[PDB]
């Protein structure tokens, strides 16, 4: 889904949370 | 002080949903990487192609963003402009991107509103409705199901001429907010597909019967049909005027003890059901005398019983009463009792 | 006795039956009950579902678009009182667009203490004209019962019971409305016709006895209806009596309606002109402005206009951060909403606020803690303010920033003298580094 992809990309490039 | 971006940004990944959009663009870094204060993403609802969110800088590949509050089946104009710092040297003006257009997907449409059913004839129901206020796509066709509702089982075993014979003749802001809240809460029967119409005539129906009609709107037909919740309406066809008439003359039989048995053909196809039979007789010069027969009475006695009357010639008329109304009076039949 | 089960909190149930089983044990719902948006259910699912222990609903009951439910006579056969503490748009019982509903079935309902009834758009609902709403509600002029099956005459409402044009009164086909003698004004009567105690309400198993009621009229304590809770008990939810420990525990569990004690009442918040004492949880009068600490979600809040700032009215200390992004009676009503704040725990940011001419609306602001900071350790943020001309009149105003740095960028109408004066006053002179206060894009 879009939300999980966004969470993964936020893990990758912005690093927030994760 | 002003926006004089000279270089160019390019989008490399766009993925939509029914109410979200995820974008990516190529990474950007000025010669001094500290000058980047982040990105700015502009998006607006642009129905025609004749045309702010702040994003933190990425760590030191492809950055991205995700919009969540977008309406379905709408077109959005989106472009991303960088935000740089006016340094002590020849300013790095940064880059912005062209205006792109992204359309969100579709979802289940809203419920069709204002359904009105009117029975003009005795077998046709004219159904009208207005398109839903939230189509969420191109409404391909409406789906109408209709189901025949049987008569109440309680009315089939009730004696009606007994006492109790009343037959059924078969601050605006607060209210606006109430209805707004309740509409916002919403995020093989014989049928018909209405295409490019807002009204449908139902033909081939039983006379004077109750019909429950379920109405839906749909925006996708062949690939795994997906569409709205149902709107429910009820209707009742008008009755045939002569359908309650009792056919055949009223047969009479007389026993040896001045006992009279009355037979009359049942109204095979009445308007719903027959609640009672009224038998009115009056001899030559007497006052009219009426008698009630309930369904159980008629079933038990196969007609009606008469006994203990003065000698003379009586005329009998029988009328059947149904849900629609009183039937036609039977032609009088004359009989003469034995007076010994 | 008088409430053998537990006390559930109010709940909303949607799309499934799993949560509905949480009411299996509790006797009185201390909240509102909503049942709505259940599409895949069928009458084969509601056959074995019954809650005979539900006796009392405090605020209201809402039913909306439930498929497969034909009668409530199997769900709530012992619901007696709906108090109506907080209503639903001034409605204590709402049944809207409730398809497949044939008869009401609330044959044990006796009193709706406050509110009205809204039954609407049920194209199969019968048994509505055979209900004497004058015996249940005090004022029936506010009912709204239209557009159902009863109006378009199609219902053969037949019932065996006293009547009241005189017409029979009944709830279902085999249940008739219980009407007490007029001497039993609201205390209810037993089957034989004897009035219950003065504190009963609706029904009683034994007439003339306080502990044999069904629902108390005033308050409930240890299975005994009471006019007023004797000390050391305090009234609670306007319907029961609880000791000090219970209210204190409810207050502590918020560490949300942190409850306080005032005038022998455990109320959600102290009224105006009072502040909670941290020693014994009693609302005491305050001198001058009563401090009102306000908490915000995630330590951040965006004020886009006056409406978003309306919630901040009366606050003095904020345990979070403020982000002002107002693009358009301004600078005057904003002073009404925010002109009381005296401390901000996090950071203050003004970003792309085109309308603001000056920050004077923060009249009382004297301290910014800066415990939580924007990326880069910034406590005061100012970005692209096209019309910001004056921060604070430093000849009369005072301020202090405990932690964090400053960040001024793209403020065309902000003289560097003002920024340097702010640096002097706040004491953060030795904190800023290069490229922290923009030099040649301010004050033009």
């Amino acid at each position: 889904s879009l939300e999980e992809e966004w969470a993964q990309i936020e893990c990758e490039v912005y690093g927030r949370g994760c | 002080q002003a926006s004089c971006e000279n270089e160019l940004l390019k989008f490399s990944f766009i993925r939509t949903s029914f109410d979200k959009i995820l974008l990516r663009w190529e990474p950007y870094w000025p010669p001094d990487f500290r000058d980047l204060l982040g990105f700015m993403l502009f998006y607006k609802e642009a129905p025609y192609q004749n045309v702010v969110v702040d994003i933190d800088p990425p760590q030191r590949s492809h950055p991205g963003w995700l919009m969540r509050g977008l309406k379905p089946w709408t077109q959005y104009a989106i472009f991303v402009k960088t935000l740089v710092t006016f340094s002590d040297e020849r300013r790095t003006y940064g880059a912005k991107s062209d205006i792109i257009y992204v359309q969100t997907d579709a979802t289940n449409p809203s419920v069709p509103l204002d359904p009105i059913s009117v029975s003009n004839s005795s077998s046709q129901i004219i159904l009208k409705w207005k398109p839903p206020s939230d189509p969420n796509g191109n409404i391909t066709h409406y789906l109408v199901y209709w189901e025949r509702q049987a008569e109440d089982s309680e009315l089939f075993e009730l004696d009606y001429c007994l006492k109790g014979l009343k037959l059924p003749s078969r601050k605006e802001l607060e209210e606006s907010s109430f209805r707004k809240t309740f509409e916002d809460y919403l995020h093989h029967r014989p049928f018909e597909k209405v295409v490019n119409k807002e009204s449908l005539v139902i033909s081939g129906l039983r006379h004077f019967t109750g019909y429950r009609i379920e109405l839906q709107a749909c925006n996708q037909d062949s690939p795994d049909e997906r569409c709205s919740v149902a709107a429910y309406v009820s209707a009742r066809t008008m009755p045939e005027a002569k359908a309650d008439d009792i056919v055949g003359p009223v047969t009479h039989e007389i026993f040896e003890n001045n006992v009279v048995h009355l037979m009359w053909q049942e109204p095979k196809e009445p308007n719903g059901l027959i609640v009672l039979y009224e038998v009115s007789y009056r001899r030559y010069g007497d006052e009219e005398l009426h008698l009630c027969v309930s369904r159980k009475h008629f079933a038990l006695e196969r007609g009606c019983r008469l006994r203990g009357l003065s000698p003379g010639n009586y005329s009998v008329r029988v009328r059947a009463t149904s849900l629609a109304g009183n039937g036609s009076w039977t032609e009088p039949t004359y009989f003469y009792v034995t007076d010994y």
